[PDB]
RNA sequence: UAACAGUUUUAUUAACCUCUGGUUUACCUGUUGUUUAUGUGCCUU
RNA sequence: CUUGGCCGUUAAAUGCGGUCUUGCAUGAAUGAUGUAACGAUACAACAGCUGUCUCUAUGAUUGACUCAGUGAAAUUGGAA
RNA sequence: GACAUGAGUAACAAAAAAGAGUUUAAGGUACCUAAAAGGUAUCUUAGAGUCUCGCCUAAAGCUUAUGGCUACGUCAAGUAACGGCCUCUAAGUUUAUAAUCUGAAGAUUAUGACGAUGAGAAAACUUUGGUACCAACAUUUAAAAGUGAAAAUUGUGCAGGAAGGAUAAACCGUACCUAGAAUCUGAAACAAGUAAGCUAGUAGAGAAUACGAAGGCGUGAAUGAGAUAACAAUCAUAAAGGAACUCGGCAAACUAACUACCGUAACUUAGGGAUAAGGAGAGCUCAUUAGUCUCGAACGAGUAAAAAGGAAGAAGCAUGGAAUAUUGUUGUACGACUGUUUAAUUAA
RNA sequence: UCUUACUAUAGUCAGGACUAUAAAGGUCCGAACGGGUUAUCGUUGCAAAGAUAUCCGAAGAACUAUGGUAAGCGAGUGAA
């Protein structure tokens, strides 16, 4: 079974309206978790540094985007985590001339793996409810019901910009129970510090408004050494 | 009765065997070329 | 079949009671006063009645 | 009771042909249908074939009478009739049988 | 050689004809008319007026079985023992109505009808009569005894009735429906 | 979980993804952590 | 209703256990209670009738339903018959079983009086 | 007088379903595997 | 010649099996002869089973029939 | 060559299947309106989509080949997540060279060259001959367990299982179609045929059988709507009888699968016959528990643990419940046997 | 490029059972695959060899793929 939502005003738990339809901001729908009220949660159980840095990948032709937790991404990200759009439409493996790093996510805290493994579960759970349940987009915007089957598919590939707007609502505090807020329960909360690395200065326009706790940078580690230049916007 | 024989058929067996290369490096083959040049063929082979 | 059929014999079975009926079962609607076919409804009217009690409910 | 258009089994009692022994698409047909040239070269009148069957008016004689109601109404006969039920049938006297006794014919008539 | 046939088989199998009945009732409460083939239209109304029967009953076995007609229960039952029962709550049967139309489709020129829920806010026949009284008072004509007939066939077992019905007719003037009506004093004038 | 041998009582749908569509929009299978968030809408290209 | 090849369970002291109906004497119909057949004896019990002799036989019950006048309806489990002789009295002295009632409307004075219960 | 009881067979043609059977593809009941929808649904403070 | 004689099998045996043979015209690696095992080979019998049949009946779908759309073929000395 | 007849006839029937709404563009009608325009409704042509229902499913799905009269904005140094080109060679080829043979053409041997269906360093950064070999079969092995590959380890049987070389990014391919719904071969939009991988889950020994999540489909009007005669095809059931049918049990029906169950003849080449024959059991609930597992604290409890388990019990006409596995026995001829054959009338 | 044989390089054969083997069998039941026994349908067919059921082999003298060789005075190939 299938339990679909419907595009209705509904309250955030971040510290911005990432939608129109969101109501209130900084809602607190459940009590802390765990390591939300905990200064400095650590990577107990994952290898060493894993956490600390948060890669997106995207198709620079049909804004397929994946999420990773490595620098590098393989053949199990596509088939994990893009779903069936269609017939021609999923590719049968991964081309290294489409295929670019989009983003790169950099906590502050550099062994609070923890915090980067919560943001990177709310990144991928936000993508499905993009590629299923998008009934924000059936009547308005794309309008994804007015159209064919064949475009509507063409359209469910394209979440760069969705992608986008995941990151400047999950580091804002989106989600019930991420690890992104800080409770001190003395009771006052923040959020954590973090950089997002582009490749495309432009990029980060597609969120409508970005958190004060983020700083923004171009050039992500690696992509120099590959004579990749990054795009800027004032040249 | 006519069967299917061009079933399973590959091109690269018809430019072995009715090829330009496989006539004019043979005694037989060149007779060919020049019959049907004669007769004013566009298609020597293949 | 053993011989060609006549132009006589053909004309006779495309003919002889294969006219078409004319229609005389018609009247008038009572809303717009069109043609209509009889026990049957205006078509004019009906998509007319349709699409205004779409609008106005 | 009117039956359609039936077949040469049904019309007629027509024993039909074989099932299994390799007969073809002929279970339930006429098979031949007259002689050849010494016959006549042509199917004779009053050949049985198939056709319309029933709706058409039958007789069944020397049928007594059981009961007799007449604030009912009904005269119960022996035996079976032709027709459906709400069907219109004739009742007189037998043919094939001496008349009833003048004392009854008179007493009717009175 | 065999019986006549019971019902119409309409060149389907079993399971094939019993869906195809079943989503016919199911269109019909769902949007309270339905334009189809004249066959199909009659077919579906002996079932549809045999569901609304259970929908006037009490017990569970008619819970159930009205559960076991329509193809999405959950949604449109609530609908048929609420609604729909009260709107048919004093009308002894006779709660459905087909009405002849012009072929719905050109191509095999199929004899069409309407299967309409009577007194429902589709009904057309509540429509074309109210079309023909306001035709008849924008004019200043007599209704003739068939117009009157039904006026009182649409507006007995209705709600509201007459309150519905003039509301129809006065609509329908305000909007200039009857605008390029034909005066019935003038059709037996008229060769087109 | 409480019995970890391989012929232990299996009570979990093996189909994850049953009834899932991208194209249908049937939504989740679940309910998540983030389902009762308003979908974030970016500014198209 | 007993026709050619049919097996029935013969059940007077004649010898015969179990015979196949040869032809239905007197008429072209399937024989029922009451009618005479030519039955091949198959199997004997243990001048009595041996396996192989071809005797008549009259049909004392059979598995079809059998109508009667009364409107009332009679049916057995097997099918029976008693073996007689061209003359048309019986070949044995005692019967083992019920026999059909129809027996008496068909002149089988002699198989009923030997006969202990009849249904 | 009453009451009681008894008053052919075979073959064939045709009609007819009261009876005896056969059939029953939108009837009732029971039941297996699996799927879908809806409702409900474990222990403890 | 011939349905060879005899026996068994069948209510009834030109069949099948056994057996005797004066075998028109069997015969020994153009192999002779007898078993086990094997066979969608051929023949015969028994039990069971059945619409194969006595003797058919009813039911289902698709065609057949009608309306709308599209639109062949073999054939044809000429035909009242 | 044109035009007739049959004939407005057959056909548009793979036993999947359709029903009701919505909408875009262009155009044709009617009305409103006569200032054109616009509006309302409807029809034609070309599309799109929603809800419902059904069909396929170890496919009629997805990803790719052979191929292509479908269409050209299909983008790569290499690995992860790629082939070709290039290097090496097999079967073979050779109007290359030399020698030899030869009516000419040519042929032969050697060498060279060419020739994949094979072999080719590194990478999530990279540039001798059992001291054996990498044919078949079996076994073992990435340490929480199971499963499937890769490669290797060990062994077995006889039928005794290649060759050769080594070890800062050109050029070519990349679109779509995979045959039940518009593309390959079958003269074609043909119920045929064609290579590889993946191919939900339940349930099973299983890729059997049944359901079917996703996906696709329910054909380009190459059709649609009715009606449900004869007759045909493909099926279903059937009183009594049970091969009386027939050249002949043709066809159909009976039977059937499973168990670490019982039992099993003549004969025999001693292996068989044999899964002979013929019988028994089965689902649901439940007493009971040696160990394993779980919970609580030796012991206690527990099947919201796997299994075991009994002459226990309940309900129904019926518990191999639906689907899937087509009888048993006997006597001969011929040929020992498994195999092979007239592609498309003879499979013996 | 069909087909017969050969040749080189490769690939495929669910699951179960018996047998001396863990693996030694032109073994057994049975899918894929490969055959084409029987019947019906079809015969201007969907098809110039198809459909349905039934039946046979299915670790082998097996099946399959890409190449190669051998054919038209003399006969290539041929479990014939
Ligand atoms: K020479
Ligand atoms: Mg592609
Ligand atoms: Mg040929
Ligand atoms: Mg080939
Ligand atoms: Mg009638
Ligand atoms: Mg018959
Ligand atoms: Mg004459
Ligand atoms: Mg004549
Ligand atoms: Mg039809
Ligand atoms: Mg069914
Ligand atoms: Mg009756
Ligand atoms: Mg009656
Ligand atoms: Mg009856
Ligand atoms: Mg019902
Ligand atoms: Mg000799
Ligand atoms: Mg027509
Ligand atoms: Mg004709
Ligand atoms: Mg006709
Ligand atoms: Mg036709
Ligand atoms: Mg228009
Ligand atoms: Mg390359
Ligand atoms: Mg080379
Ligand atoms: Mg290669
Ligand atoms: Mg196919
Ligand atoms: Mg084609
Ligand atoms: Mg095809
Ligand atoms: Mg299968
Ligand atoms: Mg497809
Ligand atoms: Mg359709
Ligand atoms: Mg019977
Ligand atoms: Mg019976
Ligand atoms: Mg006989
Ligand atoms: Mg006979
Ligand atoms: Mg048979
Ligand atoms: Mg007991
Ligand atoms: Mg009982
Ligand atoms: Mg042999
Ligand atoms: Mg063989
Ligand atoms: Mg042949
Ligand atoms: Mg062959
Ligand atoms: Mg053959
Ligand atoms: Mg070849
Ligand atoms: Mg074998
Ligand atoms: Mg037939
Ligand atoms: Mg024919
Ligand atoms: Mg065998
Ligand atoms: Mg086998
Ligand atoms: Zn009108």
């Amino acid at each position: 079974s299938t339990h679909p939502t419907t595009a209705i005003p509904k309250p955030t738990t971040a510290v911005l309206k990432t939608s129109p339809l969101a109501e209130e901001t900084a809602v607190e729908l459940k009590s802390p978790s765990r390591l939300q009220l905990k200064s400095e949660p650590g990577n107990k159980g994952n290898p060493k540094g894993h956490g600390d840095r948060i890669w997106a990948f995207h198709h620079i032709e049909q804004g397929q985007v994946i999420y990773s937790t490595k620098p590098v991404i393989s053949h199990q990200h596509l088939i994990r985590q893009q779903p069936f759009t269609g017939k021609n439409l999923v590719p049968r493996k991964i081309r290294k001339d489409y295929w670019r790093p989009l983003a790169m996510i950099e906590l502050a805290g550099k062994d609070q793996g923890a915090v980067g493994r919560s943001v990177y579960q709310k990144l991928r759970e936000f993508k499905k409810r993009h590629e299923l349940d998008w009934a924000n987009e059936a009547e308005e915007g794309r309008k994804l019901m007015h159209k064919s089957k064949r475009e509507r598919g063409q359209e469910l590939n394209d979440q760069k910009p969705n992608s986008v707007a995941d990151m400047a609502a999950v580091l804002a505090g989106a989600g019930k129970g991420n690890l992104m807020w800080q409770v001190s329960r003395l009771v006052k909360r923040q959020l954590r510090r973090a950089t997002v690395y582009w490749t495309n200065e432009q990029d980060k326009f597609h969120a409508r408004e970005w958190s004060d706790n983020v700083s923004h940078e171009v050039g992500i580690p690696g992509e120099a050494e590959k004579k990749r230049m990054p795009i800027r916007m004032s040249s | 009765g006519p069967r299917p024989t061009m079933s399973g058929a590959t091109r690269l067996v018809q430019k072995r065997r009715h090829g330009f290369l496989s006539r004019v490096k043979t005694k037989n083959g060149q007779k060919t070329l020049k019959r049907r040049l004669a007769k004013g063929r566009l298609r020597l082979s293949a | 079949p053993k011989k060609k059929t006549s132009h006589m014999k053909k004309r006779h079975r495309q003919m002889a009671g294969k006219a078409l009926k004319d229609v005389t079962h018609l009247n008038r609607c009572p809303a717009c006063g069109n043609l209509k076919r009889m026990h049957h409804l205006c078509s004019t009217c009906l998509g007319k009645l349709k699409g205004f009690m779409d609008r106005n409910g | 009771r009117g039956m359609g258009f039936a077949g040469g089994m049904k019309r007629h009692g027509f024993a039909g042909q074989e099932a299994s022994h390799g007969n073809s698409l002929n279970h339930r047909t006429i098979g031949s249908v007259g002689g050849s040239q010494g016959s006549g070269s042509r199917v004779l009148p009053g050949k049985k074939m198939p056709g319309r069957m029933g709706a058409q008016q039958h007789t069944v004689q020397n049928l007594p009478i059981l009961m007799v109601d007449n604030e009912l109404g009904i005269v119960v006969v022996k035996g079976a009739v032709a027709g459906h039920k709400g069907a219109v049938v004739k009742v007189q006297d037998a043919v094939k049988k001496a008349p009833p006794p003048e004392e009854f014919v008179e007493a009717t008539k009175q | 050689a065999g019986a006549h046939v019971k019902y119409r088989h309409l060149s389907r199998s079993s399971a094939h004809r019993q869906a195809l009945l079943r989503n016919l009732v199911t269109s019909l409460i769902k949007n309270e008319t339905i334009h189809t083939t004249y066959p199909k239209a009659k077919e579906a109304q002996r079932l549809a007026e045999k569901l609304i029967t259970l929908s006037k009953r009490d017990t569970e076995t008619a819970r159930r079985s009205a559960q076991g007609i329509l193809y999405t229960p959950d949604q449109l039952l609530p609908k048929l023992f609420g609604e729909i029962r009260e709107r048919y709550a004093n009308r002894p049967g006779g709660y459905t109505r087909v009405l002849r139309t012009e072929p719905k489709d050109q191509y095999s020129q199929a004899p069409s009808a309407i299967l309409e829920l009577v007194d429902g806010p589709k009904d057309m026949r509540f429509a074309m009569t109210a079309a023909t009284v306001a035709r008849d008072r924008e004019q200043k004509t007599e209704s003739t005894d068939l117009t009157k007939k039904n006026m009182d066939k649409v507006t007995r077992f209705r709600k509201d009735g007459m309150r519905a019905f003039e509301d129809m007719v006065a609509s329908l003037r305000d909007m200039k429906f009857t605008a390029g009506a034909i005066n019935p004093k003038e059709w037996k004038k008229l060769d087109r | 979980k409480r019995h970890k041998y391989p012929t232990a009582r299996v009570t979990r749908d093996n189909s994850k993804q049953r009834g899932e569509s991208a194209l249908r929009k049937s939504g989740t299978r679940w309910k998540l952590s983030v389902s009762d968030e308003p979908l974030p809408e970016p500014v198209p290209r | 209703m007993i026709q050619l090849k049919t097996m029935l369970n013969c059940i007077d002291n004649s010898g015969a256990a179990l015979v196949e109906c040869a032809m239905v004497v007197g008429q072209k119909r399937h024989a029922s209670i009451g009618d005479r057949i030519v039955v091949v004896v198959q199997k004997q019990r243990g001048t009595k009738v041996k396996r192989g002799d071809i005797r008549h036989a009259v049909v004392v019950r059979t598995k079809q339903k059998v109508q009667r006048r009364d409107g009332s309806v009679v049916r057995f489990d097997d099918n029976a018959c008693v073996l007689i002789n061209k003359a048309g009295d019986p070949i044995g002295s005692r019967i083992n079983g019920v026999v059909g009632q129809e027996l008496r409307k068909k002149k089988w004075s002699k198989i009923l009086s030997m006969a202990p219960m009849q249904a």
